[PDB]
């Protein structure tokens, strides 16, 4: 089915961008989630969509404010009108570095 | 003092009464003919009478080809609306015709295509079933008040319009098609066997077979395979509705 | 209003890139209102006319 | 600029010719004999109802029209309002659009068969075609494309058709109706392959 | 009025279609069959043979079946009209 | 698979996913979560906002930060469309309430 | 059918993580979801009732008592907190 | 058949969680559920009979059918508590 | 849907590939995303620091392979998180 | 139409290696256009003003309705030729 | 396909007879039809291409392809010396 089909595309996406954020030095896993904004049968709005992502760092391995930086505009670049300032960055220990 | 100006009346209570009219004409139940003309006119015009105060007036004049845009915008909007309501209806017409036929109901359309001899009567059957879910769903209130909300992402104003959205709409053709294979794939399939079945009595002794024996199994086998189906259509009926309503939301805008 | 100034300076750079009420009054009017709204009844009777024309073929 | 009466006189009777104008001007019967050989290339002759098969018909029109409508826009719909031109050298102005159009769709055949019924020997140019001879011509010239159309639309159904009669001839079946069965694999095909989006693009391209 | 009571209409009315369809099609299947394993065993082949009998034996079924048909219809036609003021919504 | 069908389990799996997340961070051994999406209707204007209850069970004595609290409301939140934070609900082992 | 058993389904996952509560062997949920009616004055809402078991002596906290109502209501769309009920194996209403 | 198979499903299950109640071996659970209408004005409240059957002597506490009475009520849609009777073995009514 | 995603995924091989081939990138990893917007990963060579020309020269690329994609949308971060941009 | 400009993004790299300083070429076209000619050149064999002016005309030419100007030439180092 | 094909062919005859004109040890043509050409050519050792040769380079590639203005063919050697 098309919700189906769409889905599966939020899952490939979300893979691959949490493959990106892991192949980074600091990076030694990372989780990524998207929630698309959706339709509603009355009324016009939209709901810029957003982003949550977890990494796990190696032992000792803190990221930089570039890092954060980088990572934010990868994963709003990822999703068609992502708002940077709707993606969230924590680590393995809940600190959130966004 | 009387003065009682009436163009700024008029030009209130007139596109608002376009776009309400246009769409009434075209929205599946609120266009079928066995209303009376009257009883749509007044409906349209109570709707409007309820609904134009709230809203600017606008003050192009009748006398302009500014009015002949608005009027076409008005058209456009209402009966895009209606049609893309009536693209679900559509699909399961489908899919009960295709169930039909596959019954062999009217076996005389693969012999002569457009013979004026075809009657698609289970497509009927669920044609009127799908108006009475509709019904019972109040997808009617949904669509006026949708027709309703319409304004405030596009207002009566001359606003310019976009392309590819057309194509949405003429892209949920599509939609016809692919819903209506499923309803038919949860029995087609088995009657699909079910000739498969024939197929084998058929690679016994030559003859003998088909057209005597295969039509009336497949016959009844039909009725009571989709008659025990019927209660499938209900939740296929909401997933129709709903890919309607949020297709319009998204497309509309 | 400020959108409306700007709406002025707009219409300033296209010209820039182009280079009591009495019974005579009260009639007029409305006889202008009841002419104006038969003119709309008649088009939109045109084009709903045409419309179900359309849609009255048979493909 | 002649009188206002006879400007409404005028524009509520060539309100009248709308079918006319959708029919014979744009490609309405294009898109509308296309979809009625693909519903008769799947078997099922009312399975969309023909109300729905018009009014896609009619949003395909719309699209495909919206350049031109654009260009009647700029040329006649803005500058009535600035009278810089208006009623005369303007509604010609706004169908200048539509004369380009349907040079571009028209063959040359067509043309010339039109021509030569009206004894208009000194047509030497092709952007002064007379409406007269330019309508009809494009009209056949469309029912021809439209045919052609429905043809390539035919072919794989036409396929599916043979190839099924021939496994069930092959497999020993000689009395069953190869219909039957092939129809459920036809909306399959149609369905799997999304042979609409790509019907409707293609139709797009085909201008 | 709920779309459970609106399937549940739906499935009645076309269950007794099914029964009412039932003896005539199942009397012209079996004919059908019976003369098509005749045929077999006769090594008989003809396609008009098999179309004789079928009219007599589905005929002879309103004789005998006609008056339970035509008064389950209508029965069921009495209780629809009947309990119509009672399902409005 | 029916159009129901297929949202209830488009929401298990959400639900699924955001607990393994949870489960991932340091203190937290493991995660539950529950997601409420609810419905429009035509006798309301705003929709309801979405709500979700988190049950986390903590490594032995692991207690969680000011801010691990916040970062797990923003991550349920953003996961879900439209999920305004102080419907999230966090709560550990023992019933405390975190949020 | 479909919507029932969405409701057992949820109603089972809930009494889940209630029991999966230190304090808690055993929890049952019942939910009462039902159509609203407009413009009928005071009309009513969804409502749910929990009974909890608990583990010999373990006496449930405030803040427990606190984060069940709010586990519970989050899980029903629009379910208002102050219509979910609270109860112990004794009959002790303890919301 | 669907509904009448919702109702007695709902029956049991909530005469499953008052016997699991301590002082109460058996529950018996009886749901009156009237005709909806969705015109303007018909409307009727459902209601609830609850007969238990207690251990030797183990008289149920006020809070005890105050807490019967809440979950019942809530696994009504629409149940007004009281619409709820709760008697004992001895034709007691507790309510 | 599955036609276009899967251009995607090339055109995102491709441009790492050229990007890569350029002496001081040892790898790259680009991820794409119409409504455009890119993220590009790159790992350098041990101490090969790209020069200014060199993240401008890769901003062109990237954007003109995306068609309408505004430079200003193209971000570049090395192998450390620092944004070469 | 992909196999079509898969293969004239081949023929284009091809010609541009062809010319003496150029080891290899790679041509990436984005057709709605522009277009990204990364060039590796032999050791030391840096490209002319002229030389360049040429590869961009050769690219434009082999695009219908390629504006110049939309063309990037770019070395094995990054510098931006244009 | 079909057309693509044509236009590979076309510009393969181009460049053998370009090849074929005395000066000139290879030639590549590309064509970028809607139109506008390409054309590279390697001289022999030192045999730089005069005027006039230049110019019949040009009405040869123009003629070749329906409707090419002449102004829109660019001719290049192996150095990247434009010769137009």
């Amino acid at each position: 089915s098309q919700f189906s089909e769409q889905v599966n595309y939020q899952r490939a996406l979300e893979g691959e961008l949490a493959r990106t954020i892991e192949t980074l030095g600091p990076v030694k896993s990372a989780r990524v989630h998207l929630a698309m904004p959706k339709p509603s049968l009355f009324v016009r709005e939209q709901k810029s969509p957003s982003a949550s992502v977890t990494v796990t760092l190696e032992p000792g391995r803190a990221l930089d404010e570039g890092q954060i930086s980088a990572v934010v505009h990868l994963v709003s670049s990822a999703v068609a009108g992502l708002p940077p300032g709707n993606v969230t960055l924590v680590d393995q220990s809940g600190h959130l570095l966004t | 003092v009387t003065s009682e100006q009436w163009l700024y009346w008029l030009h209130l209570y007139f596109w608002p009464l376009l776009r309400v009219l246009a769409l009434i004409s075209t929205a599946p139940i609120l266009s079928e003919r066995a209303i009376p003309k009257r009883v749509k006119l007044g409906l349209g015009i109570m709707i409007t009478l309820v609904i134009a105060p709230s809203l600017p007036a606008n003050d192009t004049p009748l006398f302009s080809i500014a009015a002949l845009w608005l009027a076409m915008q008005q058209i456009l909007i209402g009966i895009a609306l209606g049609f893309t309501m009536q693209f679900a209806f559509a699909a399961v017409r489908t899919a009960g015709e295709f169930i039909g036929l596959q019954m062999g109901l009217s076996f005389a359309t693969f012999v002569d295509p457009g013979s004026h001899l075809n009657m698609p009567v289970l497509a009927r059957i669920m044609d009127m079933l799908a108006m009475l879910l509709f019904l019972t769903f109040n997808g009617h209130l949904w669509l006026i008040s949708l027709l309703v909300d319409t304004f405030h992402t596009l207002p009566i104003g001359s606003n310019p319009v976009n392309s590819n959205a057309f194509m949405a709409l003429a892209r949920a053709g599509g939609l016809i098609f692919l819903n209506g294979l499923m309803l038919a794939l949860p029995v087609i399939t088995l009657l699909l066997t079910l000739n498969l079945a024939l197929g084998l009595l058929n690679r016994m002794a030559p003859q003998l077979s088909i057209f005597v024996i295969g039509f009336p199994l497949t016959l009844t086998v039909g009725i009571m395979l989709m008659a025990a189906l019927m209660p499938l259509i209900a939740p296929f009926c909401e997933h129709l509705f709903s890919e309607i309503f949020n297709l319009l939301a998204d497309i509309v805008s | 209003a400020i959108q409306g100034i700007e709406g002025v300076i707009s219409q300033l750079q296209a010209t820039a890139m182009a280079a009591g009420i009495a019974l005579n009054d009260v009639m007029a009017d409305m006889q202008k209102a009841s002419v104006s709204m038969q003119m709309g009844i008649q088009v939109r009777n045109k084009l709903v006319a045409a419309y179900q024309e359309v849609m009255s073929m048979q493909v | 600029s002649w009188s206002l009466s006879v400007q409404t006189l005028v524009f509520i009777t060539s309100l009248t010719f709308l079918p006319a104008i959708l029919l014979m001007m744009t490609s309405f019967t294009r898109i509308i004999i296309v979809f009625g050989l693909l519903r008769n290339a799947l078997g099922t002759p009312s399975a969309p109802p023909n109300q729905v098969l018009l009014g896609l018909a009619l949003f395909l029109t719309f699209f495909i029209m919206s350049p031109v409508i654009d260009k009647i826009y700029v040329d006649a719909y803005q500058p009535f309002s600035e009278q810089k031109i208006s009623m005369q050298e303007a509604l010609d102005k706004g169908a200048q659009p539509l004369r380009a159009f349907m040079l571009r769709q028209t063959r040359e055949a067509d043309l010339a068969l039109f021509a030569r019924l009206a004894n208009s020997g000194p047509l030497q140019g092709p952007e002064a075609v007379p409406m007269r001879i330019l309508l009809p011509a494009y009209v056949t010239s469309e029912l021809k494309t439209a045919f052609q159309i429905g043809f390539t639309i035919f072919i794989p159904f036409l396929i599916i058709d043979l190839v099924i009669a021939s496994v069930l001839m092959a497999l020993g079946m000689m009395m069953v109706p190869p219909a039957t069965i092939a129809l459920p694999f036809k909306l399959m095909l149609f369905v799997l392959v999304d042979g609409w989006q790509l019907l409707m693009g293609s139709l797009a391209q085909s201008f | 009025m709920t779309p459970e009571s609106v399937m549940m209409m739906g499935t009645e009315a076309m269950k007794v279609a099914l029964a009412l369809a039932a003896p005539l099609l199942l009397v012209a299947l079996i004919t059908g069959l019976i003369i098509s394993i005749l045929q077999a065993a006769t090594q008989i082949n003809e396609m008009t043979l098999s179309f004789i009998p079928k009219i007599v034996a589905v005929f002879i079924a309103i004789i005998v079946a006609g008056p339970w048909m035509l008064n389950l219809l209508l029965d069921y036609v009495r209780t629809l009209f009947s309990n119509l003021p009672y399902i409005i919504g």
